[PDB]
RNA sequence: UGGUAUAUAGUUUAAACAAAACUAAUGAUUAACACUCAUUAAAUUAUGAUAAUCAUAUUUACCAUCCA
RNA sequence: CCCAUAGUAGGCCUAAAAGCAGCCACCAAUUAAGAAAGCGUUCAAGCUCAACACCCACUACCUAAAAAAUCCCAAACAUAUAA
RNA sequence: CUCGAUGUUGGAUCAGGACAUCCCGAUGGUGCAGCCGCUAUUAAAGGUUCGUUUGUUCAACGAUUAAAGUCCUACGUGAUCU
């Protein structure tokens, strides 16, 4: 079993303004 | 020419072709005057001698091979085609040749 | 013979012929030249 | 008496100074930063560029899509330019070097994780597309050998082709479906929506018309 | 011998269905019935 | 994705050959479709489920009788490849009163006003 | 699932399959062979 | 087997358009030497492409290596 | 299939370059044969091709495979009117 | 799929099968003189060793052999063993 990374891109989460 | 040179004419005493050029059915046999006259086959053997007859006598033509053997073949040309005769004279070296040897 | 999926004649002396099923090359000048078809 | 015939005449034709293909980069010399999707539909369907002769009159025509790495250019560049004559032909890139970044993650890892890193490289193609195109003072059965080996090793369909034989082809077709004597054509069933068979066709099929699966050019569909 | 991997009608490999003759001509049948009902929907 | 399909004016407009194959006349249109579900709406999208019932074409191979206009051939389109539609002809003309009872409607589409089940004479 | 560009030729849903294989190009046949004919 | 590094005068060692070190020879110096100093001689694993940078196989180093 | 003589080993470079390592020209003899398209020779020789002659080759110019593990796997069938 | 359990390496015992053939058979090519080899076609009836160290599979080594084949069988086989 390998150690893997992680996603360097972070926040990206906001909603739909309708 | 090539294929007949291969074989060669060392059992062929001497050759001779007798055509009428005037008649409309020595086109076979004049072919076959072409085939064996050519530098290569002559060169196999130079002992055997190629004689072209000119006639206008109204005959049929004929070529007569004479071998060392003493056998002799007689192909008549009327209807004959010049590969055939060629074909039936080439077996007829081949038949010489061991006979000899 | 040499296994070929696709028959090439490398010389003038070979030749093309159907035997057994399947396509040949044969050469008598040079018999490294012969050819099975795969 | 044989008949003899004019020999085409090639005094008009010049060659350019460089006649040999130019060396193309693994990467582009600025390294891209950011990722990018995967775009499949790069390589999928007819193509708009690059479907016309330019300068010279030979080429490699592409029968299907695919990407061209550098060990593609490479085996196209060395085998033309070792093949062909400088002083009477010349040949030039009718593709970009390698652009579009490839990611791949470390060998044995789990999904997930984020995206890999950028590996190396491709080119594009789309069916249609002439990807190396030839000129010079030479007849398309010189170079035409040489040019089909080099199709053949490419990773997609592609045959070579001069401006007599494209045209010719692309007649072929239009005349093939001028005197079509199936009354039903692809085209026609989609377009309307016949049997209601768009439940079963991509919305690309309105333009492809049956003749493109993937990435795989059908040339013998109407 | 003959297996094909996983189930038979979906995945990647799929065991292969071959169009018959009459499977031709029910769907030209009704291609023909389309056909007419675009043309008595024209006027 | 799968969406509704915009069907082309083009494919509604009929050719002077058209009009030789199927019988119709241009200039003097039809009043009435006679309109019969061949099809199941099982495995079709549900805006295909829906027309269907508007049109009361929910049993299969039961004609019914819609007016020839625009808006009803608007709903016809959707489904058009659900269904069969054949013109209504009146070769009696229309039914009365009298013979409103009398009435049988032929495979052939004619809609005849005397049903006398007995063979002809002639 | 597989995506819609794939390396081999993808299996095609066999509503489709039966599309294809009744809109195949027929060529125009003659009534008499031209080779049979002055 | 697998990758990761590897190579420069005769040797030794930075760096590639070739720098220094030692050994070699020559001078300067000494009564003669050694030392020192100066000068000369002396090299880029070899193969294919970019045009002097990536590949190519070698070369020796370097760690990797049922399984429960 | 058939057939091949010649200015001449064109000049240049090269120890040698003679159609065929390279560079330049690529003219001319014979009714016909490239200052040579492919092999070959250390350089030459030598074997072909394009020529003439002979004469209906009266060419297709689309490509082309296969291997696994208990035991192949319905039986069969080219012929009576599309239903 | 199985955690209201499908016992987990190597070995012993007994092996069934594939052939992509290690040996034995039959052929083509060779830069095949011969003796030995190399490569390919066909062939799965039969055969394919004993030891030192290591739990080892492997590996190294000693002595042999016409040859000491590659794989699959729940990495065959613990209601047969270790
Ligand atoms: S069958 Fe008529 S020309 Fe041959
Ligand atoms: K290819
Ligand atoms: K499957
Ligand atoms: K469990
Ligand atoms: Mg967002
Ligand atoms: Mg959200
Ligand atoms: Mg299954
Ligand atoms: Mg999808
Ligand atoms: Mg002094
Ligand atoms: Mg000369
Ligand atoms: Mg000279
Ligand atoms: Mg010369
Ligand atoms: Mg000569
Ligand atoms: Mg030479
Ligand atoms: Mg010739
Ligand atoms: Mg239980
Ligand atoms: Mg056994
Ligand atoms: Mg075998
Ligand atoms: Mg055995
Ligand atoms: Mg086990
Ligand atoms: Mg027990
Ligand atoms: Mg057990
Ligand atoms: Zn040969």
């Amino acid at each position: 079993k390998k150690s893997g990374g992680s996603s360097k891109n972070l926040g990206g989460k906001s909603s739909g303004r309708r | 020419a090539a294929a007949l040179a291969r074989l060669g004419l060392r059992p062929v005493k001497q050759v001779r072709v007798q055509f009428c050029p005037f008649e409309k059915n020595v086109e076979s046999t004049r072919t076959f005057l072409q085939t064996v006259s050519s530098e290569k086959v002559r060169s196999t053997n130079l002992n055997c001698s190629v004689i072209a007859d000119v006639r206008h006598d109204g005959s049929e033509p004929c070529v007569d091979v004479l071998f060392g053997d003493g056998h002799r073949l007689i192909m008549r040309g009327a209807h004959l085609t010049a590969l055939e005769m060629l074909t039936a004279f080439a077996s007829h070296i081949r038949a010489r040749d061991a006979a000899g040897s | 013979f040499k296994n070929k999926t696709v028959l090439k004649k490398r010389c003038k002396d070979c030749y093309l012929v159907k035997r057994r099923g399947r396509w040949y090359v044969y050469c008598k000048t040079h018999p490294r030249h012969k050819q099975r078809q795969m | 008496v044989k008949t003899l015939l004019p020999v085409p005449s090639f005094e008009d034709v010049s060659i350019p100074e460089k006649p040999k293909l130019r060396f193309i980069e693994r990467a582009p010399l600025v390294p891209k930063v950011r990722r990018e999707p995967k775009n499949l539909s790069d390589i999928r369907g007819p193509s708009t560029e690059a479907t016309e002769f330019t300068e010279g009159n030979f080429a490699i025509l592409a029968l299907g899509g695919g990407y061209l790495h550098w060990g593609h250019f490479e085996m196209m560049r060395l085998t033309i330019n070792r093949s062909m004559d400088p002083k009477n032909m010349f040949a030039i890139w009718r593709v970009p070097a390698p652009f579009k970044p490839i990611t791949r993650k470390s060998v044995g890892h789990r999904m997930g994780g984020g995206k890999g890193a950028i590996d190396h490289y491709v080119t594009p193609v789309k069916a249609g597309r002439l990807v190396v195109e030839m000129g010079g003072r030479c007849e398309f059965e010189e170079v035409q050998g040489f040019l089909d080996q080099v199709a053949h090793k490419l990773p997609f369909a592609a045959k070579a082709v001069s401006r007599g034989t494209l045209e010719k082809m692309r007649k072929d077709q239009e005349e093939r479906e001028r005197n079509n004597q199936n009354p039903w054509t692809f085209e026609r069933i989609a377009t309307a929506n016949m049997l209601g068979i768009r439940k079963v066709l991509s919305p690309y099929d309105l333009t492809h018309k049956g003749k493109y699966w993937g990435k795989f050019y059908m040339p013998k569909r109407v | 011998r003959g297996r094909i991997p996983g189930r038979q009608w979906i995945g990647k490999h799929r065991r292969p269905r071959f169009v018959s003759l009459r499977a031709k001509q029910n769907m030209i049948r009704r291609l023909e019935i389309e056909a007419e009902n675009h043309y008595w929907l024209s006027m | 994705k799968f969406t509704r399909s915009r069907i082309p004016e083009k494919v509604f407009q009929a050719s002077p050959e058209d009009h030789e194959k199927y019988g119709g006349d241009p200039q003097n249109p039809h009043k009435l479709h006679i309109v019969t579900r061949i099809k199941s709406t099982r495995r079709r999208p549900y805006w295909e489920k829906d027309i269907i019932k508007m049109l009361g074409l929910e049993k299969a191979h039961t004609p019914q009788v819609h007016k020839n206009i625009p808006s009803v051939n608007a709903k016809l389109k959707v489904v058009k490849h659900l269904i069969r539609i054949k013109p209504l002809k009146l070769p009696q003309g229309l039914p009365a009163e009298e013979n409103m009872s009398n009435t049988c409607l032929k495979s052939t589409g004619e809609l005849v006003v005397q049903w006398h089940l007995k063979p002809v004479e002639q | 699932g597989s995506k819609a560009v794939t390396r081999h030729r993808r299996v095609m849903h066999f509503q489709r399959q039966k599309l294809m294989a009744v809109t195949e190009y027929i060529p125009p046949k003659p009534a008499i062979h031209p080779s049979c004919l002055p």
